[PDB]
C-alpha cells in the first residue's frame, strides 16, 4: 500500500506549480465577449418575427 | 407543405409514427421485473465484461422481462434511479450463512428505504431452505450470531413439511427478522412478499405472477377512492 | 507511507495558500456597474412527440436545425426542428440507454448506457438503413457521456470512475485517463478540442491534456456530486451542476472559484446547463419540472420556462443561438425562442 | 341554475382534458365524449323546456315537436349508455389487473363512443317520424294531448315495453352487477392488508334516483288508464335532466388525480 | 446497390405489357420510384411515380388511364402496367430511385433501362441554350433556361444536370442547383441565381464526354431541357 500514497504525491509535485492570474482582471476577458458579441445573440435581444424561421 | 419535394418529407414522418404507435402497443402490454442478490444467494442458479443481462419468461399468455445486472461496481446509489418504473423488485436471500446475514438485512434495509424505490413493492425468496435443515439438526448454532434466538418461540406458521419443529422456528426466525424493517415504513404504498425457497425449489415462477397480481390489484384500488 | 500524507497535506495546504493571494475582488465588485438584461420572455414554438418513455440526452446538429433524442424505449430519434418533421427513427440492442451525441460533419451518431459499450451508427450509406458500425468494449462501468473530438476521434465517460480516449477505425483505446475515485459522470469538450473537462461523484472536477494523456488541473467547492458540465465560448471558463441545488464558474488559469448562482427557494438538484452564443444566460434544468434562466454576470435570476410535467433531464443551445430545446420525463420535446 | 349547471361544468370538462397534455389517457376521453352527450343536452332541449313549462303550452308549431321530443329522448339514452361503459372499464380494471392496459387501450375506448351516440339516433328517430310511437291508441294522444297544445310523449303498450328495456334495465342491470362485484373484492383485500362501500354508494344511489321516477311511473301510466296528469309529468321529467347536470361533479371531480 | 429490369420486346399495336423493374442490395422499401422516358432522337420524359408508403401517385398528363403502377415490398419488385399500345409508345424507359428527408439527394440512382419498338399545357416550360460545342483542359459553360421562378419561398432551388453519358443510363452531378453528388469529381459546380442556370466545368478529361440534361422538381409535370453534347 506504498504506491496509493506514492503516485499521489507524485502528481501533486505538477499541480501546485502553475502560473496564476488576477481576479480583477479575469473579470475583463470574461466581459469582453459578451460585449462584443451581444449584438450577435438571437436569445439575448428579442429578436422580430421577420428573419426568424420559428415564427407561427 | 407547399412544395412536391416538402410533401415527400410528412409522408414518410406519418409513416414512422405508424411505426410508432405499434411499439406503443406492444410496451404496453408487458412487466418490467429488476432481480437484485449477492454472490452467496444463488440467484444465477434460480435463473465480455457485459453490464446487464435480461431473461424471459410466460405464464399465463403474460410477458414478464427480468433485468440482472451484471459487472458493475461496488455502488449502487445512482444506476437505481432508472428502475422507478417496475413492477415489483426480487430479493434472493441465502438464509444458511448466519455470520454473514448482517449485509443481507443491511442490504435489505437500503433497498426498502430508498428515495426512488417508493411505491415498488418486493418479493423476496429465503433460497437454499434445505442447507439449513443439514446445518441444525447436527448442531454451529444461532445463539452465537443472535443471542435473541433463546426467546423467540414458534407463533399461525405452517408447517408443511413438519418433520422437525427446530427447522420451523428457526426459519420463521429469520423471515420475522426480514419483515421487521418492512413494518417500520412505507405507508401503504409498496408491501413485501416473502417465500421460503429451497435450493430448487421450482414454484418460484408461480409466486410471482400471483405476487404480481395482487400488487396490481392494490394499486388501482387507491387510485379510484375505494382504499 | 503514514510518513507521505503529511507532506501530502502540506502541498494541498500550500496550493490553497499561493491562490489564496490572488482574490483581490469578486466578480460582483467588477459587474456592480453594468445594467442587466431585465427580462427575457420565451414562449414554446414546437412540440415533439413520440417518445414512449423517459428522455435522457439530447444533441443539436451544427446545422442549427437537426438534432437527436433516446429514450428508455429503446430508440433513437432525428427531428427536424422547423417543419417538425421526423427524419429517422433507429432502435437499439441494449434498451437502458444513457447518452447520445452527433458528429460535428453530421454523418455519425454514438450512444450507451448500462451495458459497457459505446456504439456508432453511419448516417450516409448507400442503402437507407441507419447502421451500427463499431461497438467500443473495454470499460467495466457503464457510460455516462460520450463526444465526438471529431470523426474518427471519440472521448467516453464511464461509471468505473475513469475516461479514455478512443480509435474508431481500429476499436482500441489510445489512452486511459485516471485519478478519479468516485464515477464520472458527464464531460464537455474545448472548441479547440485540445483539452477537456470531467465531473464525478466524489465532488471533484479535472482538466485533462488529451495529447499529453495526464491530469493537469483539479477545481473543488461543491458539497454533493456533480451532474452536468458546461464550457465557456472563450475557452477559459466552465460551469457545473451539482445536486445540492448550486452552480458555479471557475476558470482556468485563475485556479479559483467565481460568483455563485443559486437561491434560497430551490431544494432540488440541477440536472443539465448550458450556455448561450455570448455567455450572457446561464440556462439550468431542475429536478422542480422548471427550467431556470440566470443572468451569467449578475447572478440574477431572470426567466423560467414552465410548461413541462415532469423532471427536466437535458437541455441543448444550437449554433447561432436562435433557439433552446429541452427533454424530460414526461416524454416531450419543447423548441423555444 | 340547472340549464346554466349542466352548461359549465361539462363545458370544464371537455376542455380541460384535450388542452392538459398528459390527460390524453384511453380513459379519459370517455369522461370527455360522454361529457359532449349531456353538455349538448343542456346547450339545446333544456332551455325550450323552460319555456314551456313557464306557460303550461307549446306555441312553437307542428313541426317542431317532432323535434324537441326525438332529440329529448336521444340525449337522455346516450347520457345513459357511456354510464353503463364507465363501469365496465372499472370491472376489467380491478378484476384483471395484468391486462387492462392491453385490454382497454385507445381503441377499444373508440368503438365505446361510437355505438353509444349512434344507436339511440338509430332507435329515437325511428319512433318518432316513422310512428312506432304509438299503434292502437293513435286518438287519445289528440285527446288527451294535443286537444290542448302539448308536446308531452306518448306511450301505449310496445313503446311503453321496450323503452324500458336497453335505456333504463339492460344498461341498469349491468351497473349494479359490477358495483357488487367490486364491493366483496375491495372488502376482502382491506381486511387481508368500508372505503369501496362508501365509493360505490354515491355512484349506485344517485343514477337510481335520478332516472327511476320517470322510467317507472310514466312508462307503466297505460296500464292503469292514464291516471296520471301533466301536473306530475314534468315533475318526473326534470330527474335526468338533474343527472345531466351533477355527473361532471362525481366521474370527473370528486377524484385526487382530475383536480 | 444494383438493378436488373426485365419486359420489353416488339409488341404489335393494341398490346398489353408487364413492364418491371427489379431491385436488389438495399432497402427498397424506403425509397419513391420513378419511371422516366428516353425518346431515341430527343431528351427525356417523366411518365409517373409512386411513393415508398404507396400513399401518393401522379401519371404523366400524356398517358394516364392507360398505363398502371404496382411495388411488391415482400419482393422488392416494380411493375409497370402498359395497355393499348400506340405509335408514340416507343421509347427508353428507365426506373429511377428517390428518396425524401432534409439534406437528401433524389435521382442519384439509375437503372439501365430496356426498350419496347412498335411497328406501324400549363406546366414550366424548361429549355436549353444551345445543343453541341472544346479542348481538353480549357472551361466549358452550359447554359438552361426556364419560364417561371424556380425559387420557392423556403429558398430551395429545383433545378438537376445529369451527364447521361454515350453509351450508358444517366448519372446525377447537380441536386437544386448547387450542390454536388457523392462520386463525382470536385471539378463541377452549378452556378444559376436566376431563370437562367449554367454547370462550369473548371478542367476538361476524357471521361466528360457526353449529353448533359436540365430538370425541373417543383411541380409534377417534371418538364426535361433539350442536352447540349460535348465532342472531344
Ligand atoms: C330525457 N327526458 C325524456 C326526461
Amino acid at each position: 500500500s506504498i504506491a496509493q500514497a506514492r503516485k499521489l504525491v507524485e502528481q501533486l509535485k505538477m499541480e501546485a506549480n502553475i502560473d496564476r492570474i488576477k481576479v480583477s482582471k479575469a473579470a475583463a476577458d470574461l466581459m469582453a465577449y459578451c460585449e462584443a458579441h451581444a449584438k450577435e445573440d438571437p436569445l439575448l435581444t428579442p429578436v422580430p418575427a421577420s428573419e426568424n424561421p420559428f415564427r407561427e | 407543405t407547399l412544395s412536391a419535394e416538402d410533401k415527400a418529407a410528412v409522408e414518410r414522418s406519418k409513416m414512422i409514427e405508424k411505426q410508432l404507435q405499434k411499439d406503443k402497443q406492444v410496451y404496453r402490454a408487458t412487466h418490467r421485473l429488476l432481480l437484485l442478490g449477492a454472490d452467496n444467494s444463488g440467484k444465477s442458479t434460480i435463473v465480455k465484461t457485459s453490464g446487464i443481462f435480461e431473461t424471459k419468461f410466460q405464464v399465463d399468455k403474460v410477458n414478464f422481462h427480468m433485468f440482472d445486472v451484471g459487472a458493475q461496481r461496488d455502488e449502487r446509489r445512482k444506476w437505481i434511479q432508472c428502475f422507478n418504473d417496475v413492477t415489483a423488485i426480487i430479493f434472493v436471500v441465502d438464509s444458511s450463512d448466519y455470520n454473514r446475514l448482517q449485509e443481507a438485512l443491511n442490504d435489505f434495509k437500503s433497498i426498502w428505504n430508498n428515495r426512488w424505490l417508493r411505491t415498488i413493492s418486493v418479493i423476496l425468496f429465503l433460497n437454499k431452505q434445505d442447507l439449513l435443515a443439514e446445518k441444525v439438526l447436527a448442531g454451529s448454532k444461532i445463539e452465537d450470531y443472535f443471542p435473541e434466538f433463546a426467546r423467540y418461540t414458534t407463533p399461525d406458521a405452517t408447517p408443511e413439511p413438519g418433520e422437525d419443529p427446530r427447522v420451523t422456528r428457526a426459519k420463521y426466525f429469520i423471515r420475522d427478522e426480514f419483515l421487521r424493517i418492512s413494518t417500520a415504513s412505507g405507508d401503504g404504498r409498496h408491501y413485501c412478499y416473502p417465500h421460503f425457497t429451497c435450493s430448487v425449489d421450482t414454484e418460484n415462477a408461480r409466486r410471482i405472477f400471483n405476487d404480481c397480481r395482487d400488487i396490481i390489484q392494490r394499486m388501482h384500488l387507491r387510485q379510484y377512492e375505494l382504499l | 507511507l503514514d510518513q507521505l500524507r503529511q507532506e501530502a497535506e502540506q502541498l494541498k495546504n500550500q496550493i490553497r495558500d499561493a491562490r489564496k493571494a490572488c482574490a483581490d475582488a469578486t466578480l460582483s465588485q467588477i459587474t456592480n456597474n453594468i445594467d442587466p438584461v431585465g427580462r427575457i420572455q420565451m414562449r414554446t414554438r414546437r412540440t415533439l412527440r413520440g417518445h414512449l418513455a423517459k428522455i435522457y440526452a439530447m444533441h443539436w446538429g451544427t446545422d442549427s436545425r437537426l438534432l437527436v433524442s433516446a429514450s428508455q424505449d429503446g430508440k433513437l430519434i432525428i427531428w427536424d426542428s422547423y417543419t417538425t418533421n421526423k427524419v429517422h427513427a433507429i432502435p437499439l440492442r441494449s434498451s437502458w440507454v444513457m447518452t447520445c451525441a452527433y458528429a460535428p460533419s453530421g454523418n455519425y451518431v454514438a450512444c450507451g448506457g448500462l451495458d459497457n459499450i459505446c456504439s456508432i451508427y453511419n448516417l450516409k450509406t448507400r442503402e437507407g438503413n441507419v447502421r451500427v458500425s463499431r461497438e467500443l468494449a473495454g470499460h467495466t462501468g457503464y457510460l455516462s457521456c460520450c463526444r465526438f473530438l471529431d470523426d474518427n476521434q471519440i472521448v467516453t465517460s464511464s461509471g468505473d470512475t475513469t475516461c479514455a480516449l478512443w480509435d474508431i477505425e481500429t476499436g482500441q483505446q489510445t489512452t486511459t485517463f485516471t485519478g478519479h475515485t468516485g464515477d464520472v459522470m458527464s464531460l464537455s469538450l474545448a472548441p479547440d478540442t485540445r483539452l477537456f473537462v470531467s465531473g464525478a461523484c466524489d465532488a471533484s472536477a479535472k482538466l485533462w491534456d488529451v495529447r499529453e494523456g495526464m491530469c493537469r488541473q483539479t477545481f473543488t467547492g461543491h458539497e454533493s456530486d456533480i451532474n452536468a458540465i458546461c464550457f465557456f465560448p472563450n475557452g477559459n471558463a466552465f460551469a457545473t451542476g451539482s445536486d445540492d441545488a448550486t452552480c458555479r464558474l471557475f476558470d482556468l488559469r485563475a485556479d479559483q472559484e467565481l460568483m455563485t448562482y443559486s437561491h434560497d427557494n430551490i431544494i432540488c438538484g440541477i440536472t443539465s446547463v448550458s450556455f448561450s452564443k455570448s455567455g450572457r444566460l446561464l440556462l439550468a434544468g431542475y429536478d422542480d419540472f422548471n427550467c431556470n434562466v440566470w443572468d451569467a454576470l449578475k447572478a440574477d435570476r431572470a426567466g423560467v420556462l414552465a410548461g413541462h410535467d415532469n423532471r427536466v433531464s437535458c437541455l441543448g443551445v444550437t449554433d447561432d443561438g436562435m433557439a433552446v430545446a429541452t427533454g424530460s420525463w414526461d416524454s416531450f420535446l419543447k423548441i423555444w425562442n | 341554475l340547472i340549464i346554466l349547471a349542466t352548461l359549465v361544468g361539462n363545458l370544464i370538462v371537455i376542455i380541460s382534458i384535450s388542452h392538459f397534455k398528459q390527460l390524453h389517457t384511453p380513459t379519459n376521453w370517455l369522461l370527455h365524449s360522454m361529457a359532449i352527450v349531456d353538455f349538448l343536452l343542456g346547450c339545446l332541449i333544456m332551455p325550450c323546456s323552460m319555456v314551456r313549462t313557464v306557460e303550461r303550452c307549446w306555441y312553437f308549431g307542428e313541426i317542431l315537436c317532432k323535434v324537441h321530443t326525438s332529440t329529448d329522448i336521444m340525449l337522455s339514452s346516450a347520457s345513459i349508455f357511456h354510464l353503463a361503459f364507465i363501469s365496465i372499464d372499472r370491472y376489467c380494471a380491478v378484476c384483471d389487473p395484468l391486462r387492462y392496459k392491453a385490454k382497454i387501450n385507445i381503441s377499444t375506448i373508440l368503438v365505446m363512443i361510437l355505438v353509444s351516440w349512434s344507436l339511440p339516433a338509430v332507435y329515437a328517430f325511428g319512433m318518432i317520424f316513422l310512428e312506432l310511437n304509438l299503434k292502437g291508441v293513435e286518438e287519445l294522444y289528440r285527446s288527451q294531448v294535443s286537444d290542448l297544445g302539448g308536446c308531452s310523449p306518448f306511450f301505449s303498450k310496445v313503446s311503453g315495453v321496450l323503452a324500458f328495456m336497453t335505456s333504463f334495465y339492460i344498461p341498469g342491470s349491468v351497473m349494479l352487477f359490477v358495483y357488487y362485484r367490486i364491493y366483496f373484492i375491495a372488502k376482502g383485500q382491506a381486511r387481508s392488508i368500508t372505503k369501496a362501500a362508501k365509493t360505490l354508494g354515491i355512484m349506485v344511489g344517485v343514477f337510481l334516483v335520478c332516472w327511476c321516477p320517470f322510467f317507472l311511473c310514466t312508462v307503466l301510466d297505460p296500464f292503469l288508464g292514464y291516471v296520471i296528469p301533466p301536473s306530475l309529468n314534468d315533475a318526473l321529467y326534470w330527474f335526468g335532466y338533474l343527472n345531466s347536470a351533477l355527473n361532471p361533479m362525481v366521474y370527473a371531480f370528486f377524484y385526487p388525480w382530475f383536480r | 446497390v444494383q438493378l436488373v429490369e426485365s419486359g420489353g420486346g416488339l409488341v404489335q399495336p393494341g398490346g398489353s405489357r408487364k413492364l418491371s423493374c427489379s431491385a436488389s442490395g438495399f432497402a427498397f422499401s424506403s425509397f419513391g420510384m420513378h419511371w422516366v422516358r428516353q425518346a431515341p432522337e430527343k431528351g427525356l420524359e417523366w411518365v409517373a411515380y409512386i411513393s415508398s408508403g404507396s400513399g401518393t401517385i401522379y401519371y404523366a398528363d400524356t398517358v394516364k388511364g392507360r398505363f398502371t403502377i404496382s411495388r411488391d415490398d415482400p419482393k422488392n419488385t416494380l411493375f409497370l402496367q402498359m395497355t393499348s399500345l400506340r405509335s408514340e409508345d416507343t421509347a427508353m424507359y428507365y426506373c429511377v430511385r428517390s428518396i425524401y428527408y432534409y439534406g437528401s439527394s433524389p435521382f442519384d440512382f439509375w437503372g439501365q433501362g430496356t426498350t419496347l419498338t412498335v411497328s406501324a399545357s400549363a406546366d414550366i416550360v424548361m429549355t436549353q441554350a444551345t445543343s453541341s460545342v472544346v479542348t481538353p483542359g480549357e472551361s466549358v459553360s452550359i447554359s438552361c433556361r426556364s419560364s417561371k421562378s424556380l425559387l420557392h419561398s423556403n429558398g430551395n432551388t429545383y433545378l438537376y444536370w445529369f451527364l447521361q453519358r454515350p453509351g450508358q443510363s444517366p448519372q446525377l452531378l447537380i441536386y437544386r442547383m448547387s450542390n454536388l453528388a457523392s462520386g463525382v469529381p470536385d471539378r463541377f459546380s452549378g452556378s444559376g441565381s436566376g431563370t437562367a442556370f449554367t454547370l462550369t466545368i473548371s478542367r476538361l478529361e476524357a471521361e466528360d464526354v457526353g449529353v448533359y440534361y436540365c430538370m425541373q422538381h417543383l411541380e409534377y409535370p417534371l418538364t426535361f431541357g433539350a442536352g447540349t453534347k460535348l465532342e472531344l
